[PDB]
């Protein structure tokens, strides 16, 4: 009888994982404060990694990677991408991004932000930007001082990123979307991409000359279920799965999903994770980590994939919950704790 | 990465390597603390011996 | 030359002292009977080994040591042991009844009746010192003697020798070998009352030493003898610069200056490599790069924590063996490009290196193999706060029900000293997290 | 922290105590003449804890034998090891106490107690460092119950800072001399709650069931019961009597076992369970010792450990075995049944090992549990009490000796309080 505890009641994914675990017949749930557990399904904030791995005769495993927030906070992600050599300033798949603290504090990149901004004013180029924090407080504008206004209007650090102004739009609809990929990193730092991703769609024709109405500009399931009139017309949940998107690419663009998008997604995923690997690896540690991540992508009209953010505590789409969670137990939990594939392993060693 | 203040001797050597520059109570208060706890002890013991006398 | 006095308090302190002093003798070529052929200054002198040994007219080299137990079994086995003749009777001080794993019994009840005798026997050694530096104090956090009497001792050492430096070698409580359920209580009480009296403390978590003995010495269930011979190896690399010619950490003030820029945050993590089984028939000897790299694996630390999720304020590398500066810098250059080593913004990123050419000495018939080169890294990282978090949690768990409290209160302690101590610890955890983590 | 002073009071106290000295005299290689013929000085290194050294280098048990009647103590002087005992330490009146707590505590016993305390004082005055006292008695009769607790009170008066330890046998209608036993026991439990540091609750109920259900003895005697009792006593005193890692004494046991001063009623457990004379020869493996010693069928107090929670657990393993395997199994019970150990006392199960096994076995394990399920025992005693006290039945035997119904009501109340505190911690959660 392996033993586990549950310190995130709000978690869709690991609620399901806990249910499947109990139904193994060989896993017992203990009380939240019992130290004598094999597996911690832990909280999101202030998870006490300092206390794990000090129970003699207990191999301990946790469902989060200490240090992973560097990837899953937008400010940290911008800092990590511009500071880590393996990612670079010279990085083809991240939007040009600057971190801007509010007025109150008065290191911040504001004066370096407007320097590139003005050469986009100088160059006749598209210079619409996004500002966001880590449908809340999103503002898209081509006037810098508009946002620099807005960002200090709110007292938290934000990032100004380039807005991808010619995105790929599904017809019928002439409408936006983002792609959500689910990645599982196990205790060995195997990187497992889940075969099923989802396209969070917009149901509203994209419109280039009115940036403030944001139901045609933000593909978030919440905003979609609220202010959008056409919620559910083309897709059931404003969600299109991979069979259909692949077929539509085949029919309308003559490519496939793997060639046009999924190669780039796999390259971005394994670069971002192989980067932070030495800072988070629990290879020789006294406790062990896996973690489920949600990577979020945008495809522009050229079939180029841009990473926009990494999500550290992601919810799954309702159709996939079973499969993915079974997978999480199979390769994240059962590998460490044996009883009595739906993933692609991301691995590559080009010689040079 | 600079190697500075290097000293050598028959038994060894020492040096510094820099990779990047930088971005009480009294004797009598104590005897009072101890004696306060000793009298707390003696009070508790006398309460015990009182209850046993009853 | 400036003498240091070693004080060993309680079981853990005394037995670890045995381990160290045995090791020191072997290193300086001092035999069990006190004679040192190598010393041509019969009668005395001011060589650097004299920081730890004084001399008699017959050529005896006597440790500048005091052993203090509230009960006789352990110090009796010193009084009758292999180094029977090494020490002066007057330096082995024994009670009759011990502290029963009770901080308050060792501090208040039994401490009061023996503090003066110990201080007089200590001053008899200080009166033999032309320039005394201060004290190295060996004890456990969990014992009743080791926690309570040590802290009373530390207060009075501050008042009787206020200008001298005080260093702790402290054994942090591990349930695998732990004797007592109340060791978290004792640990907190004594950390609180000793914090401002200690200039630099080296924590040894018995759990780390135990697993090092299992994993790297192939020892199925380590004894205190295995634990203590490994601990004394570490202690000897930490003290070798006070006992040997050199120019790094040559006096106790330099330990604080090099490792402790914030007086409260004075707990430097010690990593040590290589620990090699003496029964291992074939061993490829490790390189300067390999052992310097081993200094950044948690499995080699005296306390297991994760320095990657903290920041550094100082780092010293002490090498004993065949090492030259060139290879150290090559190794550091390599390591810095593969590892998370973030200092605090207001401290230089860098290493202070000391090298003694004599390789580590291992006790004949011990568990450790001889090696051609070894290193002990002393790093003041905020990650060690993890250990405090552990202890405090256990304390919080018991104290919420006031479990066992009555044993303390019945020795004359007051429930309030518990929460005072716990709030000092809360302060300490907060200091660490501010220094080492960002918003 | 060396010498212990042993007192055995009344019929049961003296029969179980005599067995104790037989067993441990055999373990320490000391013969009925008090001479020593053993082969390991592991047998003599802490022999002073329980024996004084006398001329001829003979060893005399630091034992005081008390009764209000001469019957059983005569039979002790007659029995196998009787002549090992120092004769002055036989202190007995001729009254008898009639299974009556009042005669033991207030009338008959008061006449004899000062003589007992004289022999106690003379045994302690010789002690290099006395750690305290251990008493053997039952709580169902009158001498051991009534006088035994009188003695404990007077000893706490004279030696308030020494550990008081008892082996106290609780009564059961399954093994029952008289109907007034629940009265005597309630009256003593009160005393024990205020006046001892550590009490081993040896339930005569549990001893009968072990004998009957597990050892297959159809008609158990007090001899079959006392075999189990003397095995448990050997086991719980091993740490005191032999050299070890732990260097064990009564005070550290108290400090680590008793988180709350009134909750010091320990549930003992032995493995393997053994009939007298039965030579059984199969090696017991360490997983077997652990599972059995924690089995409720191996407990000497008739409580269900799964109806409560362990506040603390102390264990001793005896014999040549793998301390790695021992640590493995002890961890395995804690980790596999973590529900049954309080989470607000971290690492509350402590374990010791001794090379020397007891006579007859190659391997054995003794268990001391401070469990909240012990309340079940006191509840049982309470019901049997109220059943009678509701009608003031048999009360005259006590009021005739000076006692008031109020005293009974006080004692009933304090026991029901004890039960409530145990339940408090059985529901407390960190
Ligand atoms: N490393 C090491 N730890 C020890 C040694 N002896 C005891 N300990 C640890 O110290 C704690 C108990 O402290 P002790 O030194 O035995 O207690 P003490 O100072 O003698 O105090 P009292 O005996 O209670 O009067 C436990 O965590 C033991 O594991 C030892 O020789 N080496
Ligand atoms: N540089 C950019 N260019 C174009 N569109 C962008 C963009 N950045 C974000 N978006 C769009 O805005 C939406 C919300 O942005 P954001 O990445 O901040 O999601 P979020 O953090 O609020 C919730 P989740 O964790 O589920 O993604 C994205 O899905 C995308 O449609
Ligand atoms: N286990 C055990 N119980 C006993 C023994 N003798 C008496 N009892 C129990 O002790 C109680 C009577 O106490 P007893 O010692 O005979 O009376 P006392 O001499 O006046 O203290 C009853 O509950 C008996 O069942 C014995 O040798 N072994
Ligand atoms: C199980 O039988 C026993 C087991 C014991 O330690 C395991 C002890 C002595 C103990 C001791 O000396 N310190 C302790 C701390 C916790 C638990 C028990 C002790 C003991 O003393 C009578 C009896
Ligand atoms: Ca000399
Ligand atoms: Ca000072
Ligand atoms: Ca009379
Ligand atoms: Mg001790
Ligand atoms: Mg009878
Ligand atoms: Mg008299």
């Amino acid at each position: 009888m392996y033993t586990f505890v549950v310190r995130d009641e709000n978690s869709s994914v690991y609620a399901e994982v806990s249910r499947l675990l109990l139904a193994t017949g060989q896993w017992k749930r203990l009380r939240k404060d019992n130290p004598r557990f094999n597996l911690m399904l832990g909280e999101r904030n202030r998870l006490p990694f300092g206390r794990l791995g000090h129970e003699p005769g207990l191999v301990q495993l946790v469902n989060y990677y200490r240090g992973a927030d560097k990837l899953c906070r937008k400010a940290s992600l911008v800092k990590l991408i511009k500071t880590s050599p393996e990612l670079s300033e010279s990085c083809t798949w991240f939007p040009e991004s600057y971190v801007i603290y509010p007025t109150n504090l008065k290191t911040d990149e504001r004066e370096v932000f407007l320097a590139a901004y003005n050469r986009r004013r100088e160059g006749r180029e598209g210079n619409v930007w996004i500002a966001k924090s880590s449908g809340e407080g999103i503002l898209i504008s081509s006037e810098a001082s508009e946002l620099l206004d807005f960002i200090d209007e709110q007292g938290q650090v934000h990032v100004i990123q380039k807005y991808l102004e010619k995105p790929l739009l599904l017809e019928p609809g002439h409408r936006k979307f983002d792609i959500r990929s689910w990645v599982l990193v196990d205790h060995l730092y195997n990187i497992y991409l889940y075969r099923e991703g989802v396209l969070r769609t917009s149901s509203e024709p994209y419109n280039s000359a009115n940036f403030q109405d944001k139901t045609c500009h933000l593909t978030n399931h919440c905003i979609q279920k609220e202010y959008s009139k056409n919620y559910g017309r083309y897709e059931e949940g404003n969600e299109m799965f991979f069979e259909e998107f692949n077929q539509y690419l085949m029919d309308a663009l003559n490519t496939t999903l793997e060639n046009s998008i999924l190669l780039q997604i796999k390259h971005i995923i394994r670069s971002c994770l192989m980067c932070i690997e030495p800072a988070i690896s629990t290879k020789h540690l006294h406790y062990q980590s896996f973690q489920l991540f949600g990577f979020d992508f945008m495809v522009d009209e050229e079939l180029k994939v841009w990473l926009i953010e990494v999500n550290g505590a992601p919810a799954c789409a309702q159709k996939l919950y079973a499969e993915l969670c079974q997978g999480i137990v199979d390769v994240a939990i059962s590998s460490v704790f044996p009883l009595a594939s739906i993933f692609i392993k991301l691995h590559h060693h080009h010689h040079h | 990465m600079e190697v500075i203040e290097l000293n050598k001797c028959t038994s060894g050597q020492s040096f510094e390597v820099i990779l990047k520059p930088p971005s009480d109570p009294s004797l009598e208060e104590i005897q009072k603390k101890l004696e306060a706890a000793e009298e707390r002890r003696k009070y508790q013991e006398a309460e015990l011996l009182k209850h046993l006398a009853e | 030359m400036r003498e240091c006095i070693s004080i060993h308090v309680g079981q853990a302190g005394v037995q670890i002292g045995n381990a160290c002093w045995e090791l020191y003798c072997l290193e300086h070529g001092i035999q069990p009977d006190g004679q040192m052929p190598s010393d041509k200054t019969i009668g005395g002198g001011d060589d650097s080994f004299n920081t730890f040994f004084s001399e008699t007219g017959a050529g005896k080299h006597v440790p500048r040591a005091v052993f203090v137990d509230l009960e006789p079994t352990v110090i009796d086995e010193v009084r009758t042991g292999t180094y029977r003749q090494l020490f002066h009777p007057e330096q082995l001080i024994t009670g009759k009844e011990d502290a029963a794993n009770n901080y308050a019994r060792g501090h208040y009840t039994i401490g009061k009746e023996i503090i003066d005798l110990v201080l007089d026997r200590i001053r008899k050694l200080a009166d033999q010192c032309t320039g005394l530096q201060g004290f190295l104090v060996f004890h456990s956090f969990g014992g009743g003697t080791g926690s309570g009497f040590t802290s009373l001792l530390m207060e009075r050492l501050s008042v009787d020798y206020g200008k001298k430096s005080k260093l702790e070698f402290s054994i942090y409580p591990a349930p695998q070998v732990s004797t007592a359920v109340v060791e978290p209580y004792n640990s907190i009480l004594t950390t609180h009352t000793t914090l401002e009296h200690s200039d630099c403390a080296f924590m040894v978590d018995n759990e780390a030493i135990y697993d090092i003995c299992r994993r790297n010495l192939d020892i199925e269930r380590p004894t205190y003898t295995n634990l203590n011979r490994l601990i004394s190896q570490i202690v000897s690399s930490i003290t070798a610069s006070l006992r040997f010619d050199g120019a790094l950490n040559v006096d106790l003030t330099e330990f604080q200056t090099n490792l402790v820029p914030y007086p409260r945050i004075h707990f430097p993590l010690a990593t040590y490599a290589p620990v090699i089984s003496a029964e291992k028939a074939y061993h490829e000897q490790l390189s300067v790069a390999e052992i310097t790299n081993a200094c950044f694996e948690p499995a080699n630390q005296m306390v297991k924590c994760d320095p990657r999720h903290g920041k550094y304020m100082a780092c010293c590398l002490l090498y004993r063996g065949d090492v030259v500066p060139k290879d150290v810098n090559a190794a550091i250059a390599t390591i810095k490009t593969k590892r998370s080593i973030q200092f605090v913004d207001w401290c230089p990123t860098g290493f202070k290196v000391g090298i003694n050419y004599q390789p580590p000495t291992v006790v004949p018939g011990g568990d450790l193999a001889k090696v051609q080169r070894a290193v002990c890294m002393l790093s003041n990282t905020t990650a060690i706060a993890e250990a405090w978090a552990r202890l405090d949690h256990k304390f919080d768990l018991m104290y919420a029900k006031r479990a066992f409290v009555h044993w303390y209160v019945g020795e004359g302690m007051e429930e309030g000293e518990f929460s005072e101590a716990r709030e000092d610890m809360a302060a300490l955890e907060k200091d660490y997290e501010e220094v080492g983590v960002d918003s | 922290m060396r010498e212990i002073v042993h007192i055995q009071a009344g019929q049961c106290g003296n029969q179980i105590g005599a067995k104790f000295w037989e067993v441990i005299s055999d373990e320490h290689g000391i013969d009925p003449t008090g001479s020593y013929h053993g082969d390991s000085d592991l047998q003599l290194e802490r022999i002073n804890v329980y024996y004084n050294e006398a001329t001829g280098n003979k060893y005399v048990p630091r034992a005081i034998l008390v009764d209000l009647e001469p019957g059983t103590m005569d039979s002790v002087r007659s029995g196998p090891f009787g002549q090992i005992f120092r004769p002055d330490n036989f202190v007995f009146g001729q009254s008898g106490a009639g299974n009556n707590w009042a005669k033991g505590h207030y009338t008959e016993g008061a006449e004899l107690v000062d003589s007992v305390l004289d022999v106690v004082r003379k045994e302690s005055e010789s002690c290099d460092c006395l750690q305290g006292f251990q008493l053997t008695h039952s709580l169902g009769g009158g001498t051991g119950s009534g006088m035994g607790t009188l003695l404990i009170s007077k000893i706490r008066e004279e030696y308030p800072d020494r550990i008081m330890n008892t082996f106290s046998v609780m009564p059961s209608p399954k093994v029952s001399d008289t109907v007034v036993e629940p009265y005597n026991a309630t009256l003593s439990v009160h005393q024990l709650v205020e006046n001892t540091d550590e009490t081993y609750c040896i339930d005569n109920e549990a001893l009968y069931d072990i004998c009957f259900r597990t050892l297959k003895l159809t008609t158990p005697t007090y001899g079959d019961l006392n075999h189990l009792v003397s095995a448990t006593m050997s086991g719980v005193t091993t740490c005191l009597r032999f050299p070890g890692q732990l260097n064990a004494d009564l005070r550290k046991l108290a400090v680590n076992m008793v988180p709350f001063p009134r909750l010091h009623f320990f549930m003992p457990g032995f493995a393997p369970l053994t009939s007298r004379g039965s030579q059984q020869y199969r090696a017991l493996t360490v997983p077997e010792l652990t599972q059995q010693m924690f089995d409720s069928k191996n407990m000497m107090a008739a409580c269900d450990p799964r109806h409560g929670r362990y506040l603390t657990v102390a264990a001793i393993f005896r014999g040549r075995m793998s301390m790695k395997e021992v640590d493995e199994q002890m961890l395995n019970v804690q980790n596999k049944n973590s529900s049954y150990f309080v989470e607000w006392i971290p690492n509350n199960v402590k374990t010791a090992v001794c090379d020397i096994p007891p006579r007859g076995l190659k391997m054995s394990a003794t268990f001391i549990g401070n469990s909240t399920a012990i309340q079940e025992l006191f509840k049982r005693i309470s019901e049997q009490f109220t059943a009678m006290f509701r009608r003031k039945a048999f009360l005259h035997w006590y009021t005739g000796e000076g006692m008031d119904e109020m005293e009974f009501t006080e004692a009933e109340s304090n026991m029901n309080d004890l039960v409530s505190e145990y339940q408090q911690y059985q529901d407390a959660t960190a």
